[PDB]
RNA sequence: CGGCCCCCUGGACGAAGACUGACGCUCAGGUGCGAAAGCGUGGGGAGCAAACAGGAUUAGAUACCCUGGUAGUCCACGCCGUAAACGAUGUCGACUUGGAGGUUGUGCCCUUGAGGCGUGGCUUCCGGAGCUAACGCGUUAAGUCGACCGCCUGGGGAGUAC
RNA sequence: GUAAAGCGCACGCAGGCGGUUUGUUAAGUCAGAUGUGAAAUCCCCGGGCUCAACCUGGGAACUGCAUCUGAUACUGGCAAG
């Protein structure tokens, strides 16, 4: 049985997007594209940084990046010198004024993306796949999260049959559109195949709405 | 400073509805080397979550033995179902002439000079159940001398 | 409690004559009306005795476990352990309340989660229907769990009222080590009361001089 | 071992005594008994029924089903000596918590039939400790012991060959 | 009992075993002694080949057998119960 995308379902309820921007029907597509090509530059270029999320917003006529990563002094830089490195450069890709802002993640091992593609990294450097999910799993139970479900798939070990492996420590509930769970993917490509990996992480019931 | 033991891992099996489902059980002893030992059996999914199991399993139930400088206090029998062991003191020097299941249990429990031999069965689980139950029967001078009414001296 | 005070609240009563157990034999005093009648001449020094053991639990800072399921009896208890300031088991016996202690630890720990979140508010955030069925669910863990909520940890002492109805309970005390001390109709089989008091356990009147003597003495053992 | 009756005859049990004074237990070889089928001789023969004869069914029926039907089943005297001949549990003796029945004696007491309290024999069913691989057995043990006998030693070959 | 394994059941000779008391006997049993149990080998303490293997001194052992003198609880014999 297919399962909704459990951030998706949630947008507006528990979970805010991740562009915030006001457009109409003839520039709605180039915001699109634009943030689109500048998520993928701060991806590629950021890749050791450990990025998390990357916010984008669009005031009046210019454009700001918020970059959640839990490594800020790489992709800062020394002397502050990075950051405005690839600001310039996505301001020549949105062709407008840009700015970048930088919100650390104080706790990596309780967001998805971090903890995805930490198990990813380990993977395609060839760790048996059960150690990186149980040490993820713990770890992030350990440090608070009140239920973790970590699930790699697509020809583990290098078999030929594949095959799909998951782990749930805690409480996970995915049909409760009040949970706040954040939810990611990553894929880890091995010299047999690509592994796609996905992490729930259930962080406890907001009550209130999305204030 | 409880010495642990893992004795034996097995892979039992069960086939529900659709097809086989197959846990693991382990078989360990735990012991303080000074005549406290318990052994524990524990089953689960995957292998250390049930050793881990046995080992809680193991030090509830830690019987208290009458030991006698490192070796038995005399020759004993213990029998469990098929397994029957026989262990006897020995000098010092002489090791733990024991079979494996015999041997964790006795090395663990805090003997270090016995002959043991075990006849029939020698399955795991019931090899230490018949092992500590021989280890459990086995008599000191002051218990039997306060059993029978007579002095330590007047015994032996 | 002397002999008179016990047999005009009918201590000596008992089961039938067709319904006994085999060690109960010492215990019996003849048989009347095919009846079974309980000797007080061993009742009254083995309750006796059961209190001074009581007493001691209770002056050690003892926690005490009366237990008795018994549909008319069950306020009772409840009522006789809260003269004393202990705990009990009033609605019907869990098994596994002792052994499985750390289950009960859990289900506890929502019992006061619950009550303490309606203090503290919230209830306004969940919905009507909701705050209605969370608060169904802490009458609901009330009738459960209200005399151990505060037991903290394994008791002390155990009290039991019908042996024979509340057996897994005395299994469990055995298989601890918790001593019990228990009313033993001429049915039951006293092997697991190591002080056992035979008498009745179903009459309401002696049940409650059962339960008032050993407050008064366990309020006494308290006192010092 | 099954109607009833007579005649001849074996064993078991109970009550109270009297008598004998270890005369006992087990038993290789040996002897006897030993379902049914079968064999020999003669008799009998209603029913039943291997074989067989038909009628059907069926791919096939040399089976199951149907109509007949001989030996046999019955009796007498011999032979055969085998069965899942089973409680799949050798015989004898002692000891070890209980409960509910059946059957057959018997003692004593109550107003007595009725009923109550005992005490034996045999027997059925639950179940305790203990035992057992488990199932289960459990005072009629598969429990705790003793005496003697029979028997077992991987499956097949084979209970076959000689 | 069901894994291989209780004769289908009985009677019964040889055989194995045998309640209880006293006396006796001394066969079994037990104790001591004497004779014998070859040497080598095995074992213990030593000695000799530079060490070791090896050689070798003394002992222990050779668990046995026969005989003599005792013991008499038990088993057997005999007698009386
Ligand atoms: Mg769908
Ligand atoms: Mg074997
Ligand atoms: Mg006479
Ligand atoms: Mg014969
Ligand atoms: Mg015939
Ligand atoms: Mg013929
Ligand atoms: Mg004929
Ligand atoms: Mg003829
Ligand atoms: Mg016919
Ligand atoms: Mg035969
Ligand atoms: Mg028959
Ligand atoms: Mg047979
Ligand atoms: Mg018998
Ligand atoms: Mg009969
Ligand atoms: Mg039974
Ligand atoms: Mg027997
Ligand atoms: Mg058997
Ligand atoms: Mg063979
Ligand atoms: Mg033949
Ligand atoms: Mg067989
Ligand atoms: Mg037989
Ligand atoms: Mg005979
Ligand atoms: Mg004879
Ligand atoms: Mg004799
Ligand atoms: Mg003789
Ligand atoms: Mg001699
Ligand atoms: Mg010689
Ligand atoms: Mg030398
Ligand atoms: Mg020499
Ligand atoms: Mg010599
Ligand atoms: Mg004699
Ligand atoms: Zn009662």
């Amino acid at each position: 049985g297919q399962k909704v995308h459990p951030n998706g379902i949630r947008l507006g309820i528990v979970k805010p997007w991740n562009s915030t921007w006001f457009a109409n029907t003839k520039e709605f597509a180039d915001n699109l594209d634009s943030d689109f090509k500048v998520r993928q530059y701060l991806t590629k270029e950021l890749a050791k940084a450990s990025v998390s999320r990357i916010v984008i917003e669009r005031p009046a006529k210019s454009i700001r990046v918020t970059i959640h990563t839990a490594r800020p002094g790489i992709v800062i830089g020394k002397k502050g010198e990075d950051v405005e490195k690839l600001r310039k450069v996505v301001a020549d890709i949105a062709g407008v004024p840009a700015q970048i802002n930088i919100a650390e993640v104080r706790k990596p091992e309780l967001d998805a993306k971090l903890v995805a593609d930490s198990i990813t990294s380990q993977l395609e450097r060839r760790v048996m796949f059960r150690r990186a999910m149980k040490r993820a799993v713990q770890n992030a139970m350990r440090l608070g999260a009140k239920g973790i479900k970590v699930e790699v798939s697509g020809r583990l070990g290098g078999a030929e049959i594949a095959r799909t492996e998951w782990y749930r420590e805690g409480r996970v509930p995915l049909h409760t559109l009040r949970a706040d769970i954040d939810y990611n993917t990553s894929e880890a490509h091995t010299t047999y195949g690509v592994i796609g990996v996905k992490v729930w992480i259930f962080k406890g019931e907001i009550l209130g709405g999305m204030a | 400073e409880l010495q642990e033991k893992l004795i034996a891992v097995n892979r039992v099996s069960k086939t529900v509805k659709g097809g086989r489902i197959f846990s693991f059980t382990a078989l360990t002893v735990v012991g303080d080397g000074n005549g406290r030992v318990g052994f524990g059996y524990g089953k689960a999914r995957e292998v250390p979550a049930a050793i881990q199991k046995a080992m809680e399993k193991a030090r509830r139930n830690m019987i208290n033995v009458a030991l006698n400088n490192g070796t038995l206090q005399h020759p004993v029998k213990g029998v469990h179902t098929g397994s029957r062991v026989f262990m006897q003191p020995a000098s010092e020097g002489t090791g733990i002439i024991a079979g494996g299941a015999m041997r964790a249990v006795l090395e663990v429990a805090g003997v270090h000079n016995v002959l043991a031999k075990a006849y029939g069965s020698t399955n795991p689980i019931n090899v230490v159940r018949a092992t500590i139950d021989g280890l459990e029967n086995m008599n000191s001078p002051e218990m039997v001398a306060a059993k029978r009414g007579k002095s330590v001296e007047e015994i032996l | 409690v002397s002999m008179r005070d016990m047999l005009k609240a009918g201590v000596h009563f008992g089961h039938q004559t067709r319904y006994w157990n085999p060690k109960m034999k010492p215990f019996i005093f003849g048989a009347r009306n095919k009846v079974h009648i309980i000797n007080l001449e061993k009742t009254v020094p083995m309750f006796n005795e059961a209190l001074a053991e009581l007493n001691k639990i209770a002056s050690r800072k003892g926690k005490i476990l009366f237990v008795g399921t018994k549909r008319a009896a069950s306020e009772a208890v409840k009522d006789a352990a809260l003269s004393c300031d202990q705990f009990f088991v009033n609605h019907r016996w869990l098994g596994g309340m002792l052994t499985n202690w750390k289950t009960v630890r859990q289900s506890i720990k929502r019992l006061k989660d619950l009550e303490t979140q309606s203090q503290d508010g919230t209830f306004d955030k969940l919905t009507k229907k909701e705050a209605l069925m969370r608060t169904r669910e802490l009458e609901k863990l009330e009738n459960s769990l209200g005399g151990i909520k505060d037991m903290g940890g394994l008791p002390d002492a155990l009290f039991v009222i019908d042996a024979d109805h509340e057996h897994i309970a005395i299994k469990e005390a055995n298989n601890l080590g918790i001593p019990v001390f228990a009313i033993v109709d001429t049915n039951s089989d006293p092997d697991g009361v190591d002080f056992v008091i035979p008498g009745n356990d179903d009459a309401i009147r002696a049940v409650t001089l059962y339960l008032g003597a050993v407050a008064a003495t366990v309020r006494e053992g308290r006192s010092q």
